[PDB]
């Protein structure tokens, strides 16, 4: 009975007054998914979760229903592209930074640039080499 | 002014917020400073320094803003033969002294009323 | 007695040094360092989606 | 008396696992209006052993919260039903923060307690503002060496039958069978006699335990499921350096497995500094231990319990803005931008405090 009596309870299931001017996820989670994390399968229940509860647990609604994407998500690679003129540095920086909490050595560094810069060289030679061909 | 309920705290510490499915990803690695203004905060180095010469020269400096503050700074500074005004209570020999030096003097007060009172007349 | 009493006139103001500021300190160190590095790469992009970018 | 409120009530064996209400000390704290706290004792332990930690005044807890020390079904005075399901069982904390009129509520647990108190943040996470767990882990327990104990004495308890069994026959049971000095004085201040002196009983249900810990298999208070699902809120863990029931090496791994919000080491994860000793476990006895564990339950409840994920603390409500996802308001006249996402009052759903205020806000204009 307290199990209906509050499921029936206006006060108990009620959106604040903002509730509507807030930002509303309009997805459960199925458009974009963690395919290869240790809690892949608990990532998956809360989406079934969220699915039962918006259909009272009768999901022949929710097939009934319309399907929708993730709009949320749209035009984010030219957002991210952006960002990255912006302040590249910055970007670049804070999009690293717990990569480069690991720190390697100085001889491990330094074959990065040598070869990296190495690599460069060769490349401004081989452009020379053409300029050569085409004279 | 207004000061609101005694018992009640503010309300950030009452109002509170929950979670929900989906969640944000990010994890916050520091805390955002824009700007440079941590003004009305006292310093945390003020932690455990012991006891020292700042805090004699304080109590005066908060004593004088006040009329019985001002005669104890006066007194202290001029009728207390002391090596210094780091002042240690490690016993209660001077206390005492004081104690003694004025409750004895209140003694005789009740024989002196009887010489008055047996004085008066004569039994006989 | 207490509440008869008051406050003296303090001073106007102390030394201003004329070539120390907030924006250019006189003296060095890694701290005013600090401020102008992280206002370069800006503060933490905390970014609100559920999913990663990659 | 008056901080002290234990509502009291007679256990109900139930057949259906919805009508089970669930009982257990209430802590009044000093001020008026405060949010609430539930936590969850150790199992078949009693919930008046956490008094004189919630009750003190160097920790000063109740200043923060008021505390509700509530127990599960099948254990202590709360209702009897033969189901362990999390999910059940975290209903019916539900039910009891509705008939108490609670909104949202922090959910605290010690060892299998804690788990007790995620499951609810994990199948209600919108009412819920954190977890505070205690020498527990969300991780599979059932081939740990203390549950096995714990595992292994509540089957030697079905041995010994009241009805025949003198007073004197169960003191030498208990000293022989357990070994553990706090598990035996917990189990002996479990024994109640009921009314008219009928017989002697364990006030928790040793039938229905026995089953779930002796059939070991996922529905075991040592295990964790992964039905259990994830966990939105703020979470905060805190166990001793030498415990039998969490390992420093490997089983802080399940807290990220389980909390997407947990930070990691030394910012949600916290280790007490202790010696090798297996009554670590129960912190409130030890004051070095428990110190601890105060400071940091105050610390979590006061700056980060209750506060947004993309916010680091408290501090930062009201002076941090959010970004925001493009098409996720229905006004389609809305310019896009950062915002600071909305707190709102602990019991806000069973007051008028935002009517109240919306008229006090008309007056000012
Ligand atoms: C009678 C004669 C007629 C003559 C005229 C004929 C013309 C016919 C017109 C009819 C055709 C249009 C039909 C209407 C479409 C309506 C559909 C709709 O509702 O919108 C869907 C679509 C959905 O986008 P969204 O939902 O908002 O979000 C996108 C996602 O989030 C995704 O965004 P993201 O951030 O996640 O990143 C992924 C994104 C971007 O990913 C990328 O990385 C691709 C980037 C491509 C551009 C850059 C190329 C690289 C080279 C340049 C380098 C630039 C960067 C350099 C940076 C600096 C370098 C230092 O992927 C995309 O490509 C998005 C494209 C939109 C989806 C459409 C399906 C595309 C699949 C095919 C892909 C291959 C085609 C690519 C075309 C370019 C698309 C932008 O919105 C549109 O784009 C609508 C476009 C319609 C515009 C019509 C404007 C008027 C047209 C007439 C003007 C006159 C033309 C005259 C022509 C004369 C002859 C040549
Ligand atoms: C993929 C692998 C291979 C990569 C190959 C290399 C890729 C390209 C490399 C290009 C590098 C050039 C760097 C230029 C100087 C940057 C210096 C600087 O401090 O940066 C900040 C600097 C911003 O400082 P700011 O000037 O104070 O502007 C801030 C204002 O508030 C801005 O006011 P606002 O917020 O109102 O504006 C909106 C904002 C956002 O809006 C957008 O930017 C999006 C649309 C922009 C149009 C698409 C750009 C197309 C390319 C530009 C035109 C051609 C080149 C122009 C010459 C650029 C070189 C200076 O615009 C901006 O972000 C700044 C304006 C962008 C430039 C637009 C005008 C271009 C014409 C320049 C005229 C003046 C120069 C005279 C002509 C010079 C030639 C003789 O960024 C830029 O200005 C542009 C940087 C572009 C970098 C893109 C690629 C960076 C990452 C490459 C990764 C390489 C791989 C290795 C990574 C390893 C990681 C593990
Ligand atoms: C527009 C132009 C387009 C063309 C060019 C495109 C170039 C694209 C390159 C973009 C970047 C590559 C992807 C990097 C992902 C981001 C960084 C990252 O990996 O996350 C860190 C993560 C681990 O690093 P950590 O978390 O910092 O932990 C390290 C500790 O903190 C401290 O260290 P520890 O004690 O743990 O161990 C010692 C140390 C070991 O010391 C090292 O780090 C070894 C590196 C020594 C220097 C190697 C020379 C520098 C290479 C760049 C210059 C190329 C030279 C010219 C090439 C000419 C021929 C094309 O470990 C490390 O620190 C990291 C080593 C893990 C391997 C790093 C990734 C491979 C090297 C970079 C690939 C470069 C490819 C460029 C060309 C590709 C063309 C197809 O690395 C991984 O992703 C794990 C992946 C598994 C790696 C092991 C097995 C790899 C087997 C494949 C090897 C492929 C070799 C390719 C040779 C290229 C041709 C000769
Ligand atoms: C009074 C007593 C002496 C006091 C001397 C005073 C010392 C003052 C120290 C001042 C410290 C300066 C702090 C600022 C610099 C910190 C930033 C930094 O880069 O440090 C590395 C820093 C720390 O690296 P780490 O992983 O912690 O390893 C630390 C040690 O390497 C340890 O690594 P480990 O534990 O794995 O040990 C293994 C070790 C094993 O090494 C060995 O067992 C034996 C080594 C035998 C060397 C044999 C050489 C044979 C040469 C044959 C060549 C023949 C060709 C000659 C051509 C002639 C042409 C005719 O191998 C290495 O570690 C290789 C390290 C490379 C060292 C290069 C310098 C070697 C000689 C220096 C002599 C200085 C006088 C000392 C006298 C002491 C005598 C007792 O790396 C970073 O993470 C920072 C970013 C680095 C980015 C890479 C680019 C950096 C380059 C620019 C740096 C700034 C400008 C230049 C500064 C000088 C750099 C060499
Ligand atoms: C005419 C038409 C031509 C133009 C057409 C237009 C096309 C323009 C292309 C623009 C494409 C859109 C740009 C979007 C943003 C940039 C790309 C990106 O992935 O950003 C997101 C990516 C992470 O995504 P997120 O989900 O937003 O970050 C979440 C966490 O915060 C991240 O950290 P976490 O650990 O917490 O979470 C996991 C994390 C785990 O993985 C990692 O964190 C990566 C670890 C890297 C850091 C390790 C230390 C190494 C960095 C040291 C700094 C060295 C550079 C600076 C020093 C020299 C000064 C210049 O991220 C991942 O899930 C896996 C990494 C992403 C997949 C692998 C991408 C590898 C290449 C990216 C680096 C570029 C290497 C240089 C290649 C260019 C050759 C010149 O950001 C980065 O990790 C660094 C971005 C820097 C990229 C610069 C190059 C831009 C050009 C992009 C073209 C595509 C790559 C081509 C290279 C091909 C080689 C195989």
């Amino acid at each position: 009975s307290l199990h209906e009596k509050m499921q029936t309870d206006y006060l108990w299931v009620k959106d604040h007054s903002q509730a509507d001017s807030w930002a509303k996820a309009r997805t459960h989670g199925y458009n974009y998914i963690a395919h290869t994390v240790p809690n892949k399968k608990e990532r998956y229940e809360m989406i079934w979760r969220s699915m039962g509860k918006s259909t009272d647990w009768e999901l022949e609604k929710f097939r009934l229903g319309k399907k929708f994407p993730d709009r949320g998500n749209k035009r984010r690679w030219f957002k991210n592209l952006f960002r990255l003129i912006k302040n590249p540095m910055g970007y670049i920086f804070w999009k690293t930074y717990k990569a480069r909490l690991a720190k390697p050595s100085l001889i491990v560094t330094s074959m990065f640039i040598g070869f990296t810069l190495g690599f460069i060289k060769l490349k401004a030679q081989s452009i020379a080499y053409s300029k050569k061909q085409y004279a | 002014l207004q000061w609101g309920s005694l018992a009640e705290r503010p309300m950030v510490d009452r109002v509170m917020s929950t979670s929900t499915w989906p969640v944000p990803y990010y994890q916050r690695l520091f805390k955002a400073y824009p700007i440079r203004e941590k003004k009305d905060k006292m310093s945390l180095l003020l932690s455990d320094i012991d006891i020292d010469d700042t805090n004699w020269y304080q109590a005066k400096d908060f004593l004088r803003g006040s009329f019985r503050g001002r005669q104890i700074v006066d007194y202290v500074e001029n009728n207390i033969a002391s090596n210094t005004y780091i002042l240690i209570q490690q016993d209660v020999a001077n206390m005492a002294k004081a104690y003694v030096h004025d409750i004895c003097g209140y003694i005789d007060v009740a024989n002196k009323e009887n010489v008055r009172i047996l004085s008066k007349g004569d039994l006989i | 007695k207490e509440n008869t009493g008051s406050m003296k006139k303090p001073m106007a103001k102390a030394y201003e040094h004329p070539y120390n500021s907030e924006h250019h300190p006189l003296n060095f160190s890694a701290v005013k360092i600090a401020e102008t590095f992280h206002d370069f790469i800006g503060p933490e992009q905390v970014s609100p989606h559920y999913e990663s970018f990659a | 008396s008056r901080i002290i409120n234990h509502l009291r009530g007679d256990p109900v064996y139930q057949d259906n696992t919805k009508d089970v209400s669930l009982r257990g000390t209430f802590l009044r704290g000093k001020y008026d209006d405060l949010p609430t706290m539930i936590f969850f004792t150790e199992a078949c332990d009693l919930t008046a052993n956490w008094i004189p930690f919630f009750t003190n005044p160097q920790y000063d807890i109740l200043a923060h919260r008021n505390v509700w020390l509530l127990n599960p079904r099948n254990f202590g005075n709360s209702d009897r039903h033969p189901s362990f399901d999390l999910q059940e069982m975290s209903d019916d904390v539900m039910r009891f923060m509705y008939s108490q009129k609670i909104s949202m509520a922090t959910l605290g647990g010690h060892g299998i307690g804690g788990k007790i108190a995620l499951a609810v943040g994990c199948y209600h996470a919108e009412r819920v503002t954190g977890v505070f767990s205690i020498d527990s882990s969300p991780m599979d327990q059932r081939y740990h060496e203390a549950f096995k104990e714990f595992k292994g004495y509540v089957n030697a308890l079905t041995e010994i039958n009241f009805k025949t069994w003198s007073d004197k026959d169960v003191k030498v049971f208990l000293k022989e069978n357990i070994k553990d000095p706090k598990w035996r004085s917990i189990f002996t201040n479990n024994i109640s006699k009921n009314a008219k002196t009928q017989s002697d009983s364990f006030n928790f249900e040793i039938n229905y335990l026995n089953h779930n810990l002796n059939f070991n298999k996922a529905d075991s208070l040592g295990n964790w499921a992964v039905k259990n699902g994830i966990y939105t809120g703020r979470a905060h863990f805190i166990f001793p350096e030498y415990s039998r029931w969490v390992h420093l090496a490997t089983n802080t791994l399940p807290m990220h497995k389980v909390c997407a919000r947990v930070k990691g080491f030394g910012h949600d994860i916290f280790y007490v500094q202790g010696d090798e000793n297996p009554l670590n476990h129960w912190v409130y006895d030890f004051e070095n231990y428990a110190n601890v564990v105060a400071s940091k339950l105050n610390k979590f409840l006061h700056s980060y319990d209750g506060v947004h994920a993309l916010l680091k603390d408290r501090t930062e409500i009201g002076n941090f803005m959010i970004p925001d996802r493009i098409k996720s308001r229905n006004d389609s006249k809305h310019i896009y931008g950062d915002y600071s996402p909305a707190h709102l009052h602990h019991n806000w759903r069973f007051n008028h405090i935002y009517e109240k205020h919306d008229e006090l806000d008309k007056k000012l204009n």
